[PDB]
């Protein structure tokens, strides 16, 4: 008997097969959040500086209330 | 495709040509040479007749 290299195909392993495709991203969906992420940036820090206001009228208060400094 | 060396025509081949001589173009067909490459390895997995080496 006669023994040698034996043939093996059974996928073909896809020949080219493409792999790139979209992801998460789409287009007009990112800018709803990238410009939606802008406009709860300002609105949030704005009313930090309003609550800011209240401490620093208080602040320079104290500076007319001591005369005796 | 034109001129056969050790059994050809018979495998299936696929040759990458673009468009434009730039670096890119001719970077882009190396690759797509590369992903038509495993098809002629697949069909020598295919076709072995066994005999003399």
């Amino acid at each position: 008997x006669x023994x040698x290299x034996x043939x093996x195909x059974x996928x073909x392993x896809x020949x080219x097969x493409x792999x790139x495709x979209x992801x998460x991203x789409x287009g007009y969906s990112m800018f709803a959040v990238g410009i939606g992420a802008l406009l709860f940036g300002y609105w949030s820090m704005m009313k930090w500086n309003r609550e800011r206001r209240r401490l620093q009228i208080e602040d320079f208060e104290a500076r007319i209330a001591l005369m005796p400094l | 495709k034109t001129q056969p060396y050790d059994v050809y025509d018979q495998v299936e081949f696929d040759v990458p040509i673009g468009s434009r001589g730039d670096c890119y173009d001719r970077y882009l067909c190396r690759v797509e040479e590369m992903r038509q490459s495993i098809r002629i390895i697949s069909q020598c997995l295919n076709k072995m007749p066994p005999g003399e080496i």
